[PDB]
């Protein structure tokens, strides 16, 4: 009986993604119905990191703010394409948003966010689930942004706007939601100078974070070869070439088994003179033949596959 | 003109087509490889072929007619309703980017790359075989003949395409196969031009995702093949009978004989305008809307509509297509000779004219007529805007004045002096000023027609200013006689200001005009 | 049924078993910087064969790239490519060349001896620095006692005598000697050339690049998943039962509790305390058991996601080189030719376009040298995929009359002389030299003197 | 001799049908005559030529006013521009079935109808046998001849056509029903109303039987206490109450059990009475409509669903004039405008001969429909006048169409004038427009 009583006191009579499907509910900034097969699918995945990405915009946006600046913006006095001086029409944006920071805040990113423009690594912010945050259109907020460029300013507020941007573009719902012209991107990136954009990017991001390098070649595959003068530049690189930095990467990312960040790697490094399409190079034939030998194709990662195929059709481009 | 229209060198002119280029080695290549890759239904090694090597070489890689044909039916395939069969075709999505949204980017690239002939950027050989593919998917794109509501041919026999063997993609049918039917392409201008402005999240998201984009890319192809025709196809000197019929067959000719209907300018006024703010006139009859691909209008469960667009960005886009659908119109209808009417399509310049005047002159708000009279590139749409503006003023003018003053303003836009003349005539009058006539009741229609009438006063004055810029605004006194009928007209609406039948300030284009070229309010507030 | 149980957790198992030997394998490769046209190492320079079969020692030095062995018929023309490949190592069964090892060996000498050499000297060398610029392997199969094999070197050290150090060399060098395809014998290449259904091509084009067996055990585990997930759901409401049993000796117990009365629970207070304790190692040995099958059925479904996507993979670059190759070959004949494979027909199409059609017609409307030709460009297309250090046929000269015959040869010569990564030695009876395209280089005739 | 126009006998005419039509002081037409062939009508002009002036005018005098045809009133179109009164005059076959007649007797086999439209005079007055009459008379004499000029088949119009066009299930479910005696539906619903409240009786029953059921368990319960009052006391607290609603709901079980017989004996007898009927009837118009889609080659069945709720009994149309569009209800946005007309026009057609209507008008039908459908459409309708005995369509052909087949039963009516061709009322030959039979003896 004492026994019993004890085992009484024991509780009597799946839970595989519960938690993660419960957290990812309840942080969801999003007034709707929020299907369960939505959360069943982001919260299954174990294979991609499709669903984890760096998000700049953590919050839902102003919608009144940015529509009467919006409405503002659509008809004025001068009506014509605005300049890079003259105050950029500040008679009605100064009354509105006087600083950049209060614009972002009203694009959806947070005061903390603002105050330090940088991908905190330690925190996994550049791997996170999308928060679901409604956003205004992507063209208004270039505008919006270009409306604070102020060219005849302090080094400061230049350098602030420019890693703006670059966190801004880097976005995945920005980079989703992006249309497919970048006529607003491509008139930022040529207001500032091509080095210093790139000196910028590296300094908010990793340089081992070849996902975001990919994904910045997406939108600017004409900064590839200077992006790699700043990762394997032949200075930092000692005696060593750019090509033999290459093979070392290549080799330390093959040891460590970041298959994923391989692939980034290999797709990033592709089309550029260093490493050129094309069957005869030895280079494409040393990847394969590392490729060939770590496959197995009973239990393998998928990015192995993947980068088997990527290779066998770069090396059949001519 | 560019030499997009004037670069014959590489090409080898066939029956089917005059802009046929051969393919070289490297070219074919290129090409089986990309066919044998959409075999394997391997869009996404697809979409990287083309993606790798664009913007990074002094070489371009051509997207074969074929492959132009398979990404315009991926961009159907939109995320927000096919979101389970696109992770199914790409469980690991590398790009992290929608097969649809990589195949309109670059679809959107490539046309922007073929609008501009770099030859410094680009050898001349691959543009010349860029616009070949391109026109080839356009001749695939031709629309069937209208309904109110011969399968594939390959001109390059170096290879197999591979659309010979399939007619779907992804469960959705090819673009062109479903365009060339009696009801499709018209069907689909209605549907993109009503959900553009729809506030429904599905109907929204199917036009602004997927239509909208695809019909700005067809209706600059057809632009580019258009302007192709005219400087090749036809025999340049002409009786002016043979090149009515050559126009008839012209590539917008065929483009707008899809939307013909019975009367072409007031079906082409209520389908440009459908959905908008304007009062529909004599109870016109519905036009049916249908879903192109299955369930556009339909949101699967697992993509989450994350995206909100205010309603002038909607407004702004629609406009803007609009504007570009009526130019398109403007731009085939004025290569008609004078008195010669085109025989195939039953269009007339002057019906046009007055059917848009009449939808414009309809409009309640404000807003969409401002967005519809306001651009961005004053040179890009200076053949059809300034008469557009003319007529909305001509009826605004009828409705409002029982005196109809003739206006000359778009010939007087070469002399400023005689539209400056023009313009203190017809402002004596008091035909642009407010008229005493309309009641204290009806003010406010009365304020909307007068901001309407002054907003297309001020496109006239600014096509003026881009035709003779600013040189004798005060030395010539006719321009300072102007500037001040323009302040006594603005001393005749602040009469009824200071009537003070309702708060609002009634809308004085004086600050605009100063802005413009008024010099500062003249000596009102030059200090 | 506990056996599906049993073997759901014995898949499980291998699958461990496998992702921990793909751990333990390691990069093979220095990349050592070098400066192409030059052969990789790893070809078969020369072949002495003492006492085996028919004849006596012979030496024969086959070439860099391309060989042709003009040993007539019922001369031991087949000797080579069994003795080639019981060095490098394969299974008896799989070689079908003899009843047993025993009758390989000459009559009336008690053993053979089989030398080969493999060359080390060119890049891509397994160890040059022990093995030198050449590595020489010996099998020798007697009457009476075990084969035995020596991995000796050019000075005869003999560096191993155990199987496992072959087959690693073999795996370096890349040569699939497990594969049949790569080694094809006449009643293999009479079975591959004949086909003529479209299922016939897709089944060997399957079987040839392994991916039949692939697909197969990706089937096999997909059933095991089905039963599973089936005993799964019939154990999930077995434990549910067994759940509401044991709530209801749980109440029992309340009412034992309550009492610590017999006539009215009826069994006795000490029987329902006990039964209510074996409940409860029942329930949770139960509930450990149902969290290890939910825990198994899980990890198969991740592994046959990842499992489908890399076979999806592997076939779809497969598919691919497949199809390139193809196309290119039909470029020798002025064709333009494509292949197209259906998992719904679980068939291989070829289209073709001559010069004379312009719509590709099916290769089953085509005339007897142009399915030969295509046939020949599928076998050549297939080899493509699987990189092989070296590949053997025998003759095909019965299997193409006459014109089809010279120009299938011509493309064998076009399409294997220009690659330096395979070496390849075809066995036929044609005297080579009666045809004039023998001035190309990169081809190596060896004639044999004696009929 | 002198020229005799052919006699206008009304016993050779089908009853119901017009002989000859005086159209007096209209616009463009002074003084007209007109023909209609006792098979089929045939009129061929430009649509704002009198030609739909002049059958709006013919629909006018048979009781018709311009607000009831679902279209535009203007009076003063039918008038002349400055003529006081404006007369159409219509003869029909009289047959002694129709009461209210003035001046013609039940044996007499002519009944004429004259309506005159003045601007000065706002009144709706018409005239039997030149006397003149209230509308309310000649409205009856419609009503009482099975002609509608309300509902939608007897006449089309334009806002029909368009109604039409766009048909749902429902709509047809509610022209079928008022077709034949909708008093049946209504009995069914009722029936089905009654069917319902009986099965929540019954599930309330046998929710009391489960009750019972418990009543059972506890009454050995109850007997124990019992026993155990002679571990005691166990529900003791109520003996009585749970007797007496046992022994209530018992008594109460067979009265509810008396039921859902009777009722669903006269459901079955209903629904037994009812079937045959509406069978034969969907029988019949699929029978009608595929053989009227053969000449379209493509099956179609006027197909009547029906579900165990008499309300929710539905009509499904089959579509096989176009392979890509699936079998699928009417509807305007996914099919083309030509083959829904035809289709239409065919269902109408269908429901002809089972109506007793004398004729069906149909405005704006024969304007062509991409040459292909008008063209099935008109021999579809040459097929359907082949047959004896069937009713005259006005058909309007605003459009004219190259190659039109003529029927020899049908004659085309032509109204257009000719610069070089005198004056129709000072040529007394051009008075008829589009008649030949008139010029020959009898």
């Amino acid at each position: 009986q004492d026994l019993k009583k004890e085992i009484l006191d024991s509780p009597r009579s799946i839970t595989s993604n519960t938690v993660a499907k419960s957290e990812l509910q309840k942080s969801i900034k999003f007034s709707g119905s929020i299907p369960e097969i939505y959360l069943d699918v982001v919260t299954k995945e174990t294979i991609s990191d499709k669903y984890k990405d760096w998000h700049f915009i953590s919050k839902n946006c102003h919608y009144e703010q940015l529509m009467d600046l919006e409405m503002k913006d659509t008809a004025y006095s001068f009506l014509f394409g605005s300049s890079r001086s003259q105050g950029k029409v500040p008679e009605f944006v100064h009354l509105k948003c006087p600083s950049i920071t209060n614009l972002l805040v009203l694009f959806g990113v947070n005061q903390e966010k603002c105050n330090s423009l940088k991908i905190n690594y330690e925190k996994k912010e550049n791997s996170r689930y999308d928060n679901l945050c409604t956003i205004f259109p992507v063209n208004k907020m270039l505008k919006f942004l270009m409306y604070f460029y102020s060219d005849d300013d302090n080094d400061d507020v230049r350098e602030f706007f420019l890693k703006a941007f670059i966190c801004l573009i880097l976005d995945r719902k920005v980079f989703n939601a992006m249309e497919s012209d970048h006529r607003l991107c491509f008139k930022v990136l040529e207001l500032f100078n091509e080095a210093h954009f790139i000196n910028s990017y590296f300094e908010i991001v990793d340089k081992n974070d070849f996902f975001l390098h990919y994904r910045l070649l997406q939108i600017f595959p004409h900064l590839q070869s200077a992006l790699l003068r700043r990762r394997f530049s032949e200075k930092q690189g000692r005696t060593e070439t750019i090509q033999q930095n290459i093979i070392k990467e290549f080799n330390e990312f093959f040891d460590c088994k970041n298959y994923k960040n391989l692939l980034y790697f290999i797709l990033t490094m592709y089309g550029s003179k260093f490493i050129p399409f094309g069957p005869k190079c030895q280079v494409t034939e040393y990847f394969k033949d590392c490729i060939l030998d770590i496959s197995n194709e009973t239990t393998n990662d998928v990015e192995i596959s993947i980068l088997k195929g990527i290779l066998n059709l770069f090396s059949k481009i001519r | 003109d560019g030499a997009l229209i004037n670069s014959v060198l590489y090409v080898s002119p066939r029956n089917g087509a005059h802009y046929f280029v051969e393919l070289t080695e490297k070219h074919l290549l290129a090409f089986e490889m990309l066919n044998s890759m959409c075999l394997l239904e391997n869009y996404d090694h697809v979409l990287l072929f083309l993606e790798c090597q664009f913007g990074k070489s002094h070489n371009l890689a051509v997207i074969p007619f074929d492959i132009i044909l398979v990404l315009f039916t991926l961009s159907t395939l939109s995320e927000y309703y096919k979101e389970p069969i696109l992770r199914a075709n790409d469980p690991y999505n590398t790009s992290r980017e929608t097969l649809s949204r990589r195949a309109l980017k670059l679809l959107q690239k490539y046309l922007a790359i073929l609008k501009e002939f770099d030859s410094e950027q680009y050898n001349l050989y691959d543009l010349e075989l860029l616009r070949c593919q391109f026109f080839l998917a356009i001749d695939t794109l031709t629309p069937k003949k209208q309904k109110w509501g011969k399968t594939f041919k390959n001109p390059y026999r170096s290879y197999i395409s591979c659309l010979e063997q399939r007619n779907t993609i992804l469960g959705n049918r090819l673009l062109n196969l479903k365009l060339n039917e009696p009801g499709e392409f018209i069907n689909m201008i209605l549907w993109t031009l009503s959900n553009s402005l729809q506030e429904s999240t599905p109907l929204f998201l199917s036009s602004h995702e997927i239509w909208m984009p695809l019909l700005e890319i067809l209706i600059d192809l057809f632009s580019c093949r258009q302007d192709y025709f005219i400087q090749h196809e036809v025999a340049q000197n002409v009786s002016k009978s043979l090149f009515v019929q050559r126009l008839s067959e012209s590539p917008l000719a065929v483009f707008f004989e899809s939307l013909n209907t019975r009367n072409f300018a007031n079906r082409f006024s209520e389908y440009v305008f459908l959905n908008c703010d304007y009062k529909l006139p004599s109870d016109n009859y519905a036009t049916p809307v249908h879903p192109v691909y299955n369930g556009e209008n339909t949101i699967v469960d697992t993509y989450i509509p994350t995206i909100k667009c205010s309603p002038l960005y909607k407004s702004q886009k629609s406009l803007a297509l609009r504007r570009k659908l009526i130019g398109s119109c403007f731009k085939l209808l004025l290569r008609v000779p004078d008195g010669h009417r085109l025989i195939t399509p039953r269009i007339v310049a002057d019906d046009v004219i007055q059917g848009i005047s009449r939808t414009l002159a309809s409009f309640n708000d404000i807003l969409q007529f401002k967005k519809f009279f306001m651009t961005e590139n004053l040179s890009q749409e200076s053949y059809f805007i300034p008469l557009l503006a003319e007529g909305t003023l001509s009826e605004i003018l009828k409705d409002t004045q029982e005196c109809v003053v003739i206006l000359t303003l778009v010939e007087n836009l070469s002399d400023g002096v005689s539209f400056c003349n023009e313009v203190i005539g017809l402002v004596k009058s008091k035909c642009f000023a407010f008229t005493e006539q309309c009641s204290q009741a009806s003010y406010e229609e009365a304020v909307l027609n007068i901001e309407k009438c002054d907003v297309c006063l001020l496109v006239l004055l600014r096509y003026l200013l881009h035709l003779i810029g600013t040189e004798a605004i005060l030395d010539a006194k006719e321009q300072l006689e102007m500037l001040h009928a323009i302040e006594k007209n603005d001393s005749g609406r602040r009469q009824w200001a200071k009537a003070l039948n309702l708060g609002n300030d009634p809308p004085l284009l004086y600050p605009i005009v100063s802005q413009m070229f008024g010099v500062h309010d003249k000596s009102v507030i030059i200090e | 049924i506990e056996q599906v149980d049993d073997e759901l957790l014995s898949l499980t198992a291998q699958q461990e078993n496998e992702e921990q030997q793909q751990q333990r394998k390691r990069r093979r490769h220095q990349f050592a910087p070098m400066t192409l046209e030059e052969s990789p190492s790893g070809y078969i320079k020369k072949v002495i064969l003492r006492n085996f079969m028919c004849h006596e020692h012979f030496e024969l030095e086959l070439g860099s790239r391309l060989n042709f062995i003009v040993g007539n018929n019922g001369s031991g023309k087949s000797a080579i490519l069994t003795a080639i490949t019981i060095g490098l190592g394969a299974k008896a069964s799989e070689t079908n060349r003899g009843s047993s090892l025993k009758d390989l060996i000459r009559e009336g000498c008690y053993s053979a001896k089989i030398i080969l050499h493999l060359d080390n000297s060119k890049y891509g060398a397994y160890q040059q620095g022990i093995f030198g610029n050449e590595i020489i392997v010996e099998r020798i199969i007697k009457r009476d006692g075990p084969a035995s094999f020596s991995l000796r070197s050019e000075n005869g050290k003999e560096i191993s005598n155990k199987k496992k150090d072959i087959q690693t060399v073999v795996d370096y060098f890349s040569v699939p000697v497990s594969n049949p395809m790569c080694f094809l014998s006449q009643d293999a290449a009479r079975s591959f050339l004949t086909a003529s259904t479209s299922q016939d091509k897709y089944s060997h084009f399957m079987k040839g690049t392994l991916l039949q067996e692939i697909t197969e055990n990706l089937l096999y585990a997909s059933a095991i998943h089905d039963s599973a997930q089936e005993n799964m759901a019939l154990h999930l409401e077995n434990l549910k039962s067994l759940k509401a049993e044991y709530e209801d000796a749980k109440k029992l117990l309340r009412e034992l509790n309550q009492t610590s009365a017999e006539k009215s629970l009826g069994l006795s207070q000490e029987e329902v305390i006990a039964l209510f304790e074996k409940c409860r190692n029942k329930y949770k040995e139960g509930q450990k058991k149902y969290m290890e099958i939910d825990e198994a059925l899980n990890r198969l479904h991740n592994s046959l996601k990842a499992r489908d996507q890399n076979y999806k993979n592997a076939e779809k670059g497969t598919c691919f080189d497949a199809d390139m190759d193809f196309r290119a070959s039909l470029k020798v004949r002025k064709f333009s030719g494509n292949l197209s494979f259906i998992k719904d027909t679980k068939s291989l199409e070829i289209y073709i376009l001559t010069t004379n059609d312009e719509k590709a017609r099916n290769v089953d409307t085509l005339s007897g040298g142009e399915k030969s030709f295509s046939q020949m460009a599928l076998l050549l297309a297939t080899w493509k995929p699987m990189r092989s250090r070296i590949i053997a046929l025998d003759e095909f000269d019965v299997f193409m009359d006459q014109v089809n015959r010279k120009i299938g040869t011509t493309l064998i010569v076009k399409k294997l002389k220009d690659i330096a990564r395979t070496q390849t030695i075809i066995i036929t009876p044609q005297d080579i030299g009666k045809i004039a395209d023998i001035d190309s280089s990169g081809v190596s005739i060896h004639r044999m003197r004696d009929p | 001799k002198r020229v005799k126009i052919a006699k206008p006998d009304l016993s050779s005419f089908q009853p119901g049908s017009i002989i000859k039509i005086r159209l007096q002081d209209f616009v463009t037409y002074t003084l007209t005559e007109f023909n209609l062939s006792p098979s089929l009508n045939m009129i061929i002009g430009p649509n704002g030529s009198g030609k739909s002036t002049f059958v709006c005018a013919v629909c006018l005098g048979l009781a018709g006013k311009p607000e009831y045809i679902g279209r535009s009133k203007k009076v003063e179109d039918f008038i002349k521009n400055g003529q006081d009164v404006s007369k159409i005059e219509i003869t029909l076959k009289n047959s002694p079935n129709v009461t209210d007649i003035e001046y013609i007797d039940a044996r007499d086999e002519t009944i004429k109808i004259t309506r005159i439209i003045t601007r000065s005079k706002r009144r709706s007055d018409y005239l039997i046998n030149d006397y003149q009459v209230s509308e309310s008379v000649v409205k009856t004499l419609v009503a009482q001849l099975n002609i509608q000029l309300d509902n939608l088949c007897q006449f089309l119009s334009q806002e029909r056509v368009e109604e039409f066009a766009r048909l749902k299930s429902v709509k047809l479910l509610v022209e079928t029903i008022r077709s034949i005696d909708a008093s049946l539906l209504d009995v069914l619903d009722e029936l089905r109303e009654l069917q319902g409240n009986e099965q929540s009786l019954q599930k309330d029953l046998d929710f009391k039987k489960a009750k019972i059921v418990h009543l059972r368990q506890e009454s050995d319960k109850l007997r124990k206490s019992v026993e155990s009052l002679r571990h005691d006391e166990s529900a003791v607290t109520i003996l009585d109450q749970v007797t007496a609603e046992l022994r209530e709901l018992e008594h109460t079980v067979p009265q509810q059990s008396k039921d859902l017989e009777t009722i669903k004996a006269k459901l079955k007898e209903d629904h037994a009475v009812l079937e045959p009927k509406l069978d034969d009837i969907v029988s019949k118009i699929s029978a009608r409509f595929a053989r009227l889609f053969n000449n379209v080659g493509s099956a179609g069945a006027v197909r009547l669903e029906k579900p165990k709720d008499y309300a929710e009994w539905k009509i499904e149309i089959m579509v096989k004039f176009r392979d890509n569009a699936p079998l699928k209800k009417l509807d305007s946005h996914t099919q083309s405008g030509g083959e829904r007309a035809v289709s239409t026009v065919l269902y109408m057609i269908a429901l002809q001969e089972f109506t007793s209507a004398p004729f069906r008008v149909v405005d704006e039908i024969n304007q062509g429909m991409d040459s292909r459908n008008e063209r099935i459409v008109h021999k579809a309708m040459v097929e359907n006048a082949c047959a004896e005995n069937t009713s005259q369509y006005f058909l309007i052909t605003p459009k004219l169409l190259t190659g039109l087949h003529y029927h020899e039963k049908m004659r085309i009516h032509c109204v257009m004038a000719g610069s070089w061709i005198p004056n129709p009322s000072e040529d007394p030959k051009m008075i008829h427009f589009g008649e030949t039979s008139n010029y020959s003896f009898d």
